[PDB]
């Protein structure tokens, strides 16, 4: 799962 | 007061303020809320498998294409074209008509005049928002999850060895509803070893399934989506009654009423054969169908030098421009056939998006 910086 | 709803198991694309490249696999291309970080942020699992979290709180890098599978609906209402009752998902009222109404499926297909602008209902608590009309606002096609796309097992699988084994390869035939109260939420898969079954797409956030080659899930209106935070235009009666002794009507059909078919076949049946993007060929009555598009890529087309009628043409459309100007008379190539039948023609080196009226074919 990609973590998005956000 | 109005409160955001935390829709999980909504089928979204990307939105306004997207800003991760390709993470969905691309614009159009669809995928499944799994769940909610907060109210600012949401998790989503694509078609293509990846999973992300993504804003929906001032910035937005989702729209939502299908809310029917979170099971939200407006009591009370009915689509006067397919005649869902209660309307489940989206809410699309047309302004200009006495109390109309269209559900997602029969907006996004066209249904109605396009014409006729309309206003968005997207909740039950939701203000509604009056839109431009569809004929003048860009529509661009779905892709992932649908029929005929190939998949394999995807991260929320609970199903055993069903596919023959993690990674082994099946075709969605179809897209189902997992229960009444969450239509377009399933997908029944035919696994290359002969198993088949049906399995979550969007049902409870689920994602029993994975792209590895995805398919086209029809078109819809980007712009008109709301933010996450051959043709028939006949009645299915109509059809019905002209469908005795032309091939009759069974509920494999449905998909033929809001979705773009090509001739493929006629024959000596006095009747017609199309084939459509899920792979299946349909025979009907003539008078079912109507034709637009007359044209196929390659297509060599002369620009209408009317500039009175073009102009009426492409803004008719929502695709005029003073730049069009010296593309008038001359000829060029149909690039791609749009899915609201306008074409993208390469004329002048360049290419434009024109009413299909507005070029000939030479
Ligand atoms: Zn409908
Ligand atoms: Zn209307």
């Amino acid at each position: 799962q990609i973590k998005n910086p956000i | 007061s109005r409160v955001m709803v935390e829709g999980v198991g909504a089928r979204v694309v990307r939105g306004p303020d997207w800003k991760w490249g390709k993470q969905d696999g691309g614009e159009g291309h669809v995928g499944t809320v799994r769940s909610f970080e907060s109210p600012e942020e949401v998790v989503v699992v694509w078609d293509n498998g990846t999973a992300a979290n993504y804003r929906c709180s001032g910035a937005y890098d989702l729209r939502i294409l299908d809310s029917a599978p979170t099971g939200i609906k407006h009591d009370g209402t009915m689509c006067d074209t397919c005649r869902q009752q209660p309307i489940i998902g989206i809410r699309w009222k047309c302004a200009e008509c006495t109390n109309y109404d269209l559900c997602t499926v029969c907006y996004h297909g066209d249904k109605h005049h396009l014409r006729h602008r309309f206003y968005r209902i997207t909740t039950p608590g939701s203000e509604r928002v009056l839109l431009e009309s569809r004929r003048k606002s860009k529509k661009i096609t779905a892709r992932g999850i649908f029929a005929g796309a190939r998949v394999v097992r995807g991260v929320d699988w609970q199903w055993e060895d069903q596919d023959g084994g993690n990674g082994r390869r099946g075709k969605v035939t179809e897209i189902q509803d997992w229960s009444a109260s969450s239509p377009h939420s399933a997908a029944y898969v035919l696994w290359d070893n002969g198993a088949k079954n049906l399995y979550r797409v969007g049902f409870e956030g689920m994602s029993d399934l994975k792209c590895v080659q995805d398919a086209k899930g029809g078109s819809f209106y980007r712009d008109h989506c709301p933010v996450l935070g051959v043709n028939i235009d006949l009645d299915l009666e109509i059809v019905q009654s002209l469908q005795h002794g032309h091939g009759g009507w069974t509920d494999g059909m449905f998909e033929t009423l809001t979705t773009t078919g090509t001739v493929c076949g006629i024959d000596e049946d006095h009747d017609i054969v199309v084939q459509y993007p899920s792979g299946n060929r349909w025979t009907f009555n003539p008078a079912v169908l109507t034709k637009a598009s007359q044209f196929q890529v390659g297509d060599l087309v002369q620009v209408c030098y009317d500039l009175e009628r073009i102009k009426l043409l492409q803004r008719g459309h929502g695709e005029w421009a003073e730049a069009m100007l010296p593309t008038l008379g001359k000829v060029g190539r149909v690039q791609q056939i749009y899915s609201d039948s306008d074409l993208k023609v390469e004329v002048c080196g360049t290419s434009w998006t024109y009413n299909p009226a507005a070029v000939s074919k030479v």
